């Protein structure tokens, strides 16, 4: 039934494979390589070769048909992608197929295709395949990083798996005011936005370290020394509530140095301590980073006139 | 929070005789005929872990010989196998099985070279193929093909080195291609890739490294990124990677090292990506070489580069200088 079956499946993609290579030698590219493929690729769309059969065919099928006739070929092919990546959504061969069908398209549709994107991103809002082709339709569509910006934050608010969207914003971000570092005000916002996002869910990795790569994004004002401090006891206040979240300690070790390396040395020491004991795994770690900083320390000791 | 339990019998010992026999009468079937795409790839991590092993005389060498022949086509590509079409990731795994063979000259290497050489762009990425998939995945390909080959210089080494880290990411790691979300296979390409081209000096190493170690979950095993499961496979990509940016260290070797053993099969040999999964040769192969990474006494030294055995790599002189 089950296993006596999939013995009937390996034999009809075996033969269909078999139809498909002996079409080629013989130089028949035309629709049966199409009907063939399509039965072989929906459940092994890794197969490489298939898809560019599949390529070849339709550039050959260009040649010997009528504007018309290329054009209902590509909406089949569109159908076609769409079906295999609802299996799939994942597959290397699937998604560069899609790219260099549109690549080559006279008038495609890319605000279709950002919706496309809009929804397998709600299915798996961490789909870096989908990410990807999402930035392409995005630069051939021309839409504007500001534009990207908004998207960002409600898949961040809405819900959490927000890797994805947290290195997104991080490369958009740059886009905006782009020097050949982020400028304070922007840099102070974003503070802003990730600090609500880990007090919202503190188990929520991503903010934490999306909030790391802001505290080397950008001497102290005294609007950004008021803003640290305030994250520095917020964090405080989290200890107590979560005294095994390991993000948080590191986070007001990370907050101390961007205040005063020195001054916050003891701090900073007794920190370590409770941090590896909370967090064992990466005890070698959190000792290279405390050797690191205490070798720092002894520098700006040195620097002393 | 996303992790395996692993459960109190999993296997604890390393079980290396079954491994190898597991290996041995792989192909001798569904999932056979269904990979075929990637057979000589298939055949690379046989080998390579029968040789980590000591067993690669239990292979068919002659065999594979006329086979890696028969996938080379006339624009000097390898591919997959008999009538696939060539591909970088093939002509790897290719020119790897022949390293470990000593016969290289048993394809024409001159045009090997030159199939490297005429899939790199203009902005100094490499294509996978004719058909123009851009992957960090492929810069790291062509360089370890061209490493081998005694060849490098035949690309465009500071193009292909400013791709690869217009790659990196704000976390320090590396994505397929510029604006491309950090993943441990991808990190491992990039830092191999660096490795070779000699700019492991351009990785941020404690903030890559950082990222790395926090792989590592309550059960011992790495995930590829953060909030996915543990994959045996990550015991070589994440620790490959902390191996060349020397932060090896920084994660928890014991706890990890009962982690790859509880993902053996004792009853089938072979290693699966979780405990108690089906195994693969794929998984096998980056099971083993993780724990030769750390300090398995049973198993070969690895490269972290290459990923073959490093008596191979020291035989042809080709050993890329680590952070440490
Ligand atoms: C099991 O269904 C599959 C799915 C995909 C593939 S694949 O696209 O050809 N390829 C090779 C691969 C080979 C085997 C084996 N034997 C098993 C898995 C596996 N994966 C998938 C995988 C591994 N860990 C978790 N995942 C989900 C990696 C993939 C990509 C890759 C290729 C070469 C080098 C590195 C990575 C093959 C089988
Ligand atoms: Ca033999
Ligand atoms: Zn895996």
């Amino acid at each position: 039934a089950k296993r006596l079956e999939r013995e009937q499946k390996l034999k009809l993609y075996q033969s269909a494979t078999q139809a498909v290579f002996q079409k080629r030698q013989a130089g028949e590219l035309d629709e049966s390589v199409l009907e063939l493929t399509s039965q072989i690729l929906g459940a092994n769309p890794d197969f490489a070769t298939l898809w560019n059969c599949r390529r070849e065919v339709l550039q050959h099928l260009e040649t010997e048909k009528s504007p018309e006739e290329s054009a209902a070929l590509v909406k089949a092919e569109l159908g076609f992608l769409e079906s295999c990546l609802r299996v799939n959504p994942k597959s290397y061969g699937t998604w560069h197929h899609r790219c260099w069908l549109l690549s080559r398209l006279p008038e495609p549709n890319w605000a279709r295709e950002l919706e496309l994107c809009a929804r397998f991103l709600e299915a798996d809002e961490r789909n870096f395949h989908c990410w990807d082709y999402r930035r392409f339709v995005a630069a051939q569509a021309a839409v504007a990083p500001a534009e990207e910006l908004a998207f960002t934050d409600s898949l961040i608010t809405r819900n959490f798996s927000n890797y994805s969207s947290w290195h997104y914003r991080s490369c958009l971000l740059p886009q905006l005011h782009p020097q050949p570092r982020l400028p304070e005000n922007v840099l102070l916002k974003e503070l802003e936005l990730v600090q609500n996002a880990f007090f919202t869910d503190p188990n929520d990795q991503s903010a934490w370290f999306y909030h790391r790569w802001l505290l080397g994004a950008g001497e102290l004002s005294v609007e950004k020394s008021t803003v640290l401090q305030s994250e520095l006891e917020s964090c405080k206040e989290l200890q107590e509530l979560e005294p095994e979240n390991k993000w948080c300690l590191l986070t007001i070790i990370l907050l101390m140095r961007a205040l005063d390396p020195l001054l916050y040395e003891k701090e900073t020491l007794q920190y370590f301590s409770t941090l590896k004991a909370v967090d064992p795994m990466r005890a070698a770690y959190l000792d290279d980073l405390r050797s690191k900083f205490l070798l720092e320390n002894s520098v700006l000791k040195m620097e002393y006139a | 929070q996303k992790d395996v339990t692993i459960k109190s019998d999993a296997p604890d010992t390393l079980l290396l005789e079954k491994h190898a026999d597991y290996i041995a009468s792989y192909g001798s079937d569904y999932e056979y005929c269904m990979s075929e795409y990637l057979r000589m790839s298939g055949v690379y991590w046989g080998l390579t872990v029968m040789d980590l092993m000591g067993q690669l005389h239990r292979m068919n060498k002659e065999e594979i010989l006329v086979f890696i022949k028969s996938c080379q086509h006339e624009c000097g590509g390898v591919s997959a196998s008999i009538g696939h079409d060539p591909h970088l990731l093939y002509t790897l795994s290719a020119v790897q099985i022949l390293t470990l063979y000593d016969s290289i000259h048993v394809i024409n290497v001159d045009k090997v070279v030159a199939y490297v050489q005429s899939l790199q762009k203009e902005d100094g990425s490499f294509a996978g193929d004719i058909w123009g998939e851009i992957d960090t995945r492929f810069s790291f390909c062509a360089v370890a093909t061209l490493a081998l080959l005694g060849k490098l210089d035949a690309i465009n080494v500071e193009k292909a080195i400013e791709f690869v880290l217009s790659c990196m990411n704000f976390d320090g790691g590396f994505g397929c291609r510029p604006g491309s979300e950090s993943h441990a296979g991808q990190i491992y390409c990039c830092t191999g890739f660096l490795a070779i081209t000699s700019q492991l000096h351009q990785v941020n190493s404690d903030l890559l490294g950082w990222w790395l170690c926090e792989r590592q979950l309550p059960s011992g095993g790495l995930n590829g990124r953060p909030e996915k499961l543990p994959d045996v496979c990550y015991s070589w990509w994440v620790l490959a990677s902390l191996k060349i940016i020397g932060r090896l260290h920084w994660i928890d070797r014991e706890k990890l090292r009962s982690f790859i053993l509880a993902c053996q099969d004792e009853e089938t040999g072979g290693f699966a990506d979780r405990p108690g999964d089906m195994v693969d040769p794929f998984h096998t192969l980056f099971g083993i070489a993780g724990l030769s990474l750390l300090g398995e006494e049973q198993i070969k030294p690895v490269s972290p580069v290459f990923c073959m055995p490093e008596e191979v790599l020291q035989r042809v002189n080709v050993q890329p200088e680590l952070v440490s």
